């Protein structure tokens, strides 16, 4: 619950990568859970996990979108901790989104 | 000319008066115990014939003459002179057949080096590797040799010369499809020359090399890369790699070959490619 080390890494598949979840091991964690990533004293995002049975045990799998917006690089390591939405403050009622077109 | 075979005939007489000498030098030194003068002057009798042969063409012959000196006057325990004999065969080995010169080369080494005289072992040790170089292609040991030599290069103080032995060999590396070795010197040299006073115009080029070193690996932790060279050394952004860089990121990032190909092309025609560079960039370019 503290938080624990974790090694960056690839979708192992197309699909996973079009649902903003971190692809992960079902070893590790389950599908459903929400983690948080620490990379720096100041950087704390927030990821979706998904088990896959082809993610090595000890590493999170993240798309190239997830990539680019945290800054992370294949192989460096980060602080990954569970993280339980609470269903009284952060239940998304109206939201809003800039949207375009990702390949040129 | 006559000097062929005048040198010829008058080399093989001398060296089977020689033989005739050692051959009775036993019996001498038997019969009445005179010492090492005959031993001694057939060594001469020797050098002379093998210095004659190198003036005359023959450098197998010389090295044989050489050879045998050295042999000969390592039985009389003296092993500095033994050593230099050594020596000399190994550049008429070098001269007449490698292969010899490369264990010659070897047993100067372990007599120098018995003494802890380093200096003379590591330039030996660059001179084996530069000639494992030009013939063969066995790169393994020629990266062996200059990593002795580098070693021992540092291990006497002497900077700007290990440095060198470095650089040859993360370049060799960087041949065999292993970069993480030469991204390492690269970066090591680089951040070294960055503070010297002459050096420090240079230093900026072995940034560059590392970059493309780091670009095979994957494109995101090039651009990267770059950022951490720009703001530690400011200056590099004024060079052309940094512009040739971010135009080649540019083209690559939307699988645009041709404006790639372009730009090399431009800057090949402005300043001619290297080989090493050449065939890096076309490996490069395949993704």
């Amino acid at each position: 619950m503290a938080g624990r080390s974790m090694q960056a890494a690839r979708c192992p598949t197309d699909e996973l990568s079009l649902s903003n979840c971190a692809v992960v091991s079902e070893k590790d964690y389950q599908s459903g859970q929400h983690v948080i990533v620490r990379t720096s004293p100041n950087h704390k995002y927030i990821f979706t996990l998904r088990t896959h049975p082809s993610v090595v045990p000890g590493s999170v799998a993240f798309s190239l979108p997830q990539r680019k917006w945290a800054g992370l690089s294949i192989g460096q390591e980060i602080e990954v901790a569970l993280y339980s939405f609470d269903k009284a403050k952060q239940c998304i009622g109206t939201m809003t989104i800039e949207i375009d077109f990702l390949q040129k | 000319g006559m000097d062929t075979s005048g040198k010829q005939a008058e080399a093989m007489a001398l060296l089977a008066e020689a033989e005739r000498k050692v051959k009775n030098s036993q019996s001498f030194f038997s019969g009445l115990f005179g010492g090492s003068s005959k031993i001694e002057e057939a060594c001469e009798i020797y050098a002379r014939a093998a210095n004659m042969f190198k003036m005359a063409k023959n450098w197998s012959a010389a090295g044989n003459a050489f050879c045998q000196a050295a042999q000969l006057h390592l039985q009389l325990q003296s092993k500095h002179d033994a050593a230099t004999c050594f020596v000399d065969a190994g550049n008429a080995f070098k001269k007449a057949d490698p292969q010899e010169a490369i264990n010659c080369l070897m047993r100067a080494i372990e007599i120098y080096t018995d003494m802890g005289r380093f200096t003379i072992a590591a330039k030996h040790h660059i001179s084996i590797a530069e000639i494992y170089e030009t013939e063969l292609v066995d790169v393994e040991k020629a990266i062996a040799h200059y990593e002795q030599s580098a070693d021992y290069y540092k291990g006497e103080e002497s900077n700007s010369s290990a440095n060198k032995c470095l650089l040859k060999v993360a370049g060799y590396a960087a041949q065999l499809e292993q970069y993480q070795k030469a991204i390492d010197i690269y970066e090591q040299v680089g951040t070294s020359a960055m503070d010297s006073p002459l050096l420090k115009y240079s230093a900026k080029d072995y940034f560059f090399k590392a970059a493309l070193c780091h670009f095979c690996i994957d494109m995101l932790n090039a651009k990267l890369a770059v950022q951490k060279y720009e703001e530690l050394f400011p200056a590099f952004s004024d060079s052309r790699e940094c512009k040739l860089m971010k135009k080649l990121l540019e083209a690559h990032e939307e699988q645009n070959v041709d404006s790639y190909t372009e730009s090399v092309k431009e800057y090949d025609s402005i300043s001619r490619l290297d080989q090493w560079l050449t065939t890096m960039l076309l490996r490069i370019k395949k993704t």
